[PDB]
């Protein structure tokens, strides 16, 4: 139901016809997420507050305090910095042999119930 | 389907220090504090105001009206021992780093901003009760006082309040179910205001409505009651 | 401005309760809906006020405005193929060749405006030139072996290299080796601009190159071109074929040439490829709309981009007890009859019309167009879209040929669309009608005569109109004066010859004020 | 007029790509287009560089020499060649 | 003395927002940035 | 007297220079080229 | 991170050139607490208050109830006159047989966060 708009694209491109291409719906606040979550807070002086201290939890033990941090980390700044959507959990999972952990974030745009999962295709 | 899966962690304080401008998250880390004992429980309230009066013009019952909403408490209990090294300090001095969270800090204090600092109950995926909290009252109880004065059993408790993080800073598919007049009941509430929804798309022959089309719904800014 | 207002609450209507017939005391759970059922009026009442979008566009056409209609973006399409074995029909007219296609949208469809044919077309003669050396009857100088000479190894401007071509087709890729024996300094093969032409029947016309091994032929090379267009060469020997000319420009400063070129040993043409200019078109098949409601004024709308201007495009088929029903798409309505089936067809977007039905004095429903009964479906058979800005392809994107009919393997474009031309809105056509409804027109008074050759011309810088004083000849007409620009030179004198008017400058400016003229007034330009 | 146009072959000393965040810093389109928009404010960062020499008579462009010399009074009425300007205003 | 004043605050540059032009409906989450990344004035 | 010799109107569009977007007016990326900032 | 100034030194020596010498940084600070822990209360009659008062708990027993009045006496008397200094423990230890009382107090100036001890150098 919520309304999500249209604007440019992270890995911007030329597009069919030329000048830069924009793509809206789905796809859209698919991109805004990863943008979101790339960045740590900083590079961007002038919005100190936009990103996400993940990093600052790098090289932590492998426990479910460092796995408890994580949920927290990430539901606070999804909420604050991107409104358009609806968070639905966040797993952490260990992935090769207790060596990374896995970030898995189940959303959905507000009012329309499709689940989705971010997925940052590289 | 887990991540550590089978390792036991230990709970733990973490103390930040007040947001001093125009922000909402707390500042950096001043102290951590990890815990000796996990709490035996842990008690969660929530409280909200509905006032409501009796009478009317007929004294049938009246409907209440929304007053406010008050903030969720917790009531830790934080154990402290010492016992098998009678004489040694840790017990004093860890409560010492306690009761930083109930007196102004220093560096808040010269930015004009006096606030005392605040804390968050991290532990493990507990993620009902980690947020944003300020501490009301410390009740501490020593008990087993080694020798040379120095405490060694001390119980604490402890009162949290929830601090809100506020400022996180309408498009309709129809269906064949779907009609004007229903549209306009399932997000406003009134039957006949369905005028609204036609006036901002422009629709001009309510008989139609292709189905599949977008509709956009203002906001109640057109009826302000 | 002063507009009013037709506007009643749906809730009032029902305020007529008027419970002063005696036997009759309910209230909502009922029967009486009927009462209440017939709302219907507040949902037309809502009609009443509003002025549709489409009298808007009624009301360009009374005050003799047109619309804009849409254009389409056309560009040159090249085919490739690696079996040159023969010729025949390998294109059928209307051959779709479209863009690849991604997560983002349809591909844009284009489709062939032409038949391309192609052979593998083979050689007749190679002859000996230089500069002033003309054929003189000469065909045999690589007829067996030996080879024969390039420019007498010194290329100057005049040079050529005779060649044949047997088929000359006119939009046809050829390739042609050139196996040259290597003598003297090696050279980079875009070091010498040596151009090539065809000897069209108009002329010389000159060719492009899509090759490395073509010219400096410091290896044997095999320079590939497209044929620009139906020629043949000059026929003086024993080959009557198409024309090819290694013609030699002038040795420039940074692209230098070099005495003792490569004497050319072996050579052969195959063809490859031929070259053709589609429009953005597409032809969609079978697209179903929907049930006639049996009413007059039915509208229908096409989910797709705006139709093609052509032949009828949208041909409607009704159901039938027959069969199908044809419906033939006809101009605007005017005079048609209620047996004839008519419809009417918006070139700029989806919206198709029915027959409308009106009526007056005496009453009567006379209606211009049949009517489809109630029940019965409707369905577009085959209608033709493309028009659009959304066809302004960037260069080669376009990769893909569809339906793979023929031999050919792979199509790319070389030069990017021309570019389309999205139609008008009813929202643009309403901000032109204040401006091009009262823009001159008459030429009536002084301002408007100097101002009609401004836009005539804007090339001048002063123009004023002074009309034929007394007891002058020319029934009072007017004289117009016109000064044509010129920079006055570094030296500050101006000739006498720039400041006359070239000819066409004044047949211009003669021509548009003529129409535009009053009835009994004449005109001549001219200096003063 | 002066013609004080936009210069190519000119870097800054404040690149838009150096100020970009992270992980932004990856894409080919991005960094290519955003470096565009260096050309056009380039030359702004130099005059805010090289300010001083701009009042330096022995330097400073020819226009500003004339100007220098109302500063204090160089009598520079009926010079026509730019060097007979320079040493006037300096040691006036 | 009597000295001109050059100060132009950083916020009231990102008000250049514009949106009279169609297709673009995008807050913080967008790359629009190389309006605010050019702060730099 | 003058450091300068532009306006809003000056604006150079030297992408091509680099990159290849061949619209002299698109839709949006025009209008992150306006810079009246400058 | 916190200013420190700078000022005289308690031994005062001419200097390389001439004058007096001048010392700043986290050097000056010691002078600072020599100056304040040696002299008793009451040695300048102007200012009375100033000057801890070690020598009330003189020929006291051994024992930390002494000890723990002396950890009190410097915490209040080194925060009062010296307010740049954030002080980290305070140790008694005998030292030597039970005769004397040594002192090692544990110190860093506001947010250098550098830990120091006063040595008290003769």
């Amino acid at each position: 139901e919520q309304f999500v708009g249209s604007g440019w694209s992270f890995p911007l491109r030329i597009g069919p016809t030329g000048g830069i291409a924009l793509v809206s719906g789905e796809q859209e606040v698919e991109e805004a997420m990863r943008l979101i979550l790339a960045t740590a807070p900083g590079e961007r002086p002038m919005r100190p507050e936009f990103g996400c201290a993940i990093h600052d939890l790098v090289f932590a033990p492998v426990n479910e305090q460092t796995a408890g941090r994580i949920q927290h980390e990430v539901y606070v700044t999804l909420d604050r910095w991107e409104p358009r959507i609806e968070v639905h959990d966040v797993d952490v999972t260990t992935g090769e042999e207790q060596n990374v952990l896995f970030i898995d974030v189940r959303y959905s745009i507000r009012g329309t119930n499709n689940p989705r999962s971010l997925v940052f295709p590289f | 389907s887990k991540g550590a899966g089978k390792s036991l962690v230990r709970a733990n304080l973490a103390i930040h220090e007040p947001p001093t401008g125009k922000s909402t998250s707390p500042g950096g880390l001043i102290k951590r504090f990890p815990f000796e004992f996990n709490p035996a429980q842990l008690s969660i309230s929530q409280r909200s105001q509905w006032k409501a009066t009796p009478t009317a013009a007929v004294r049938k019952a009246a409907k209440p009206q929304f007053m406010g909403a008050e903030p969720r408490e917790m009531t830790l209990e934080i154990f402290l021992d010492s016992s098998m090294k009678p004489g040694g300090n840790t017990v004093m001095k860890k409560v010492e780093s306690l009761l930083i969270c109930c007196e102004v800090t220093a560096k808040s204090l010269a930015a004009k901003q006096p606030s005392p600092p605040w804390v968050i109950f991290e532990w493990g995926s507990f993620s009902t009760a980690r947020f944003n909290a300020y501490v009301a009252s410390i009740e501490t109880q020593y008990t087993l006082f080694g020798t040379a004065g120095v405490p060694i059993r001390a119980t604490c408790q402890m009162g949290l309040v929830e601090i809100p993080g506020p400022t996180p800073n309408r498009v309709h598919r129809v269906v064949a179910g779907d009609s004007l007049q229903s549209l306009a009941w399932s997000e406003y509430g009134s039957a006949n205001a369905w005028r609204v929804i036609a006036e901002a798309n422009g629709i001009d022959d309510p008989s139609h409505l292709p189905t599949g089309t977008e509709l956009i719904l203002p906001a109640t800014e057109e009826v302000p009651h | 401005r002063r507009f009013q207002q037709f506007v009643d609450d749906a809730k009032r209507y029902i305020q007529q309760r008027a419970p002063e017939w005696t036997d009759h005391n309910v209230s909502d759970p009922g029967v009486t809906l009927v009462e209440t059922v017939a709302h219907m009026a507040d949902q037309i009442v809502y009609r009443l006020n509003r002025v549709p979008d489409k009298n808007h566009l009624a009301f360009l056409d009374l005050v003799g405005i047109t619309l804009f209609p849409p254009s389409a973006a056309r560009t040159d399409v090249t085919f490739w193929l690696s079996a040159p074995q023969e010729d025949a029909i390998l294109v059928p007219v209307g051959t779709e060749v479209a863009t690849l296609r991604t997560e983002r949208d349809e591909a844009v469809v284009f489709a062939t405006e032409q038949d391309l044919r192609i052979v593998p077309c083979t050689m007749g003669r190679l002859v000996t030139q230089v500069s002033g050396e003309a054929v003189s009857d000469r065909t045999t100088d690589l007829a067996e072996s030996k080879d024969v000479l390039c420019f007498a190894e010194a290329p100057n401007p005049g040079d050529c290299m005779l060649i044949g071509l047997s088929a000359a087709v006119p939009d046809c890729a050829l390739a042609l080796e050139l196996d040259s024996r290597v003598d003297g300094v090696g050279v980079d093969p875009r070091q010498p601009p040596l151009v090539w032409e065809a000897w069209t029947e108009d002329g010389w016309q000159s060719c492009e190159v899509d090759r490395d091994g073509t010219g400096g032929l410091n290896r044997p090379g095999d320079v590939v071109l497209h044929i620009p267009g139906g020629h043949v060469l000059s026929r003086n020997g024993g080959h009557e074929a198409g024309w090819i000319r290694c013609r030699v420009t002038e040795p420039l400063s940074g692209q230098p040439f070099y005495t003792t070129s490569p004497t050319i040993r072996s050579a052969e043409a195959y063809t490859i490829g031929g070259t053709t200019g589609s429009i953005h078109a597409e032809t969609v098949l079978d697209e179903p709309l929907g049930e006639s409601t049996g009413l007059p004024g039915q509208r229908l709308r096409l989910e797709h981009a705006p139709v093609v201007a052509g032949e009828p495009s949208v041909l409607l088929q009704t159901a039938a007890d027959d069969g199908w029903q044809d419906w033939q798409v006809v101009p605007h309505f005017s005079g048609s009859h209620p047996d004839d089936h008519h419809i009417t067809v918006d070139a700029t977007t989806g919206e198709i019309a029915f027959g409308p039905a009106v009526r007056e004095a005496d009453g009567t429903l006379r209606q211009y167009g049949a009517v489809p009964p109630k029940g019965a479906v409707i369905r577009a058979r085959r209608y033709r879209t493309g028009g659009g800005r959304a066809g302004n392809v960037a260069r080669g994107a376009v990769q893909v040929l569809r339906t793979s009919i023929p031999y050919v393997s792979e199509v790319v474009n070389r030069e990017a669309a021309l570019g389309g031309v999205d139609g008008e809105t009813i929202e643009e056509a309403k901000l032109r009608a204040p401006i091009t409804l009262r823009a001159q027109e008459r030429a009536v008074t002084l301002r408007d005569y100097e101002e009609l050759a401004r836009r005539a011309a804007p090339e001048t810088a002063r123009i004023t109109c002074l009309e034929g004083a007394e007891n002058e000849y020319g029934a009072h007409a007017v004289r117009v004066l016109v000064v044509p620009q010129a920079v006055p030179d570094p030296g500050g004198r101006l000739r006498f010859e720039q400041l006359v008017p070239g000819d066409a400058l004044l047949n211009r400016i003669t021509r548009h004020l003529d129409e535009r003229r009053l009835i009994g007034t004449r005109l001549a330009v001219g200096p003063p | 007029a002066s013609q004080r146009g936009s210069v190519d072959g000119l870097g800054s000393s404040l690149p838009i790509a150096s100020m970009l965040p992270a992980v932004f810093a990856d894409d080919d389109l991005a960094l290519r287009f955003v470096a565009g928009l260096d050309d056009v404010l380039a030359p702004i960062l130099n005059v805010l560089d090289c300010l001083d020499t701009y009042f330096d008579p022995a330097l400073t462009p020819a226009d500003f020499a004339q100007w220098l010399g109302t500063w204090v009074g160089a009598e520079t009425d009926g010079t026509e060649a730019e060097p007979m300007l320079r040493a006037a205003v300096a040691a006036a």
